[PDB]
């Protein structure tokens, strides 16, 4: 097996660290979903007059 | 918009509550001096129609 060559690790550990958790993850915080709209069209309290 | 037009229509439309204040005031009183009015001809027509019918 080649995966047991232990001379070999470092250069495939660090730039996995890097891809997964800074650059993947930068990349999905600039991935965002708004809230739908909800136009109320409902949205009026003034009041009587006085009387 | 259009509820707050309303609201102002009817706001300006509020001085009949107090008109009407005044008209009942000023029909009651009116009423009330002919009733006077009409008791005391009335009495006095009675008074001198009863010295008439004896």
């Amino acid at each position: 097996m080649p995966q047991l060559n232990t001379t070999v690790w470092p250069t495939m550990i660090t730039p996995m660290l890097l891809t997964l958790f800074l650059i993947t993850q930068l990349k999905m915080l600039n991935t965002n979903y708004h809230l739908p709209p909800s136009p109320k069209p409902m949205k009026m309290k003034n009041y009587n007059k006085p009387w | 918009i259009d509820t707050e037009k309303s609201q102002q229509a009817l706001v300006q439309k509020r001085h009949y509550l107090f008109d009407v204040q005044r008209n009942n005031i000023a029909m009651a009183l009116e009423v009330t001096y002919r009733e006077r009015l009409y008791r005391v001809y009335k009495e006095v027509k009675n008074r001198l129609d009863y010295h008439i019918s004896v």
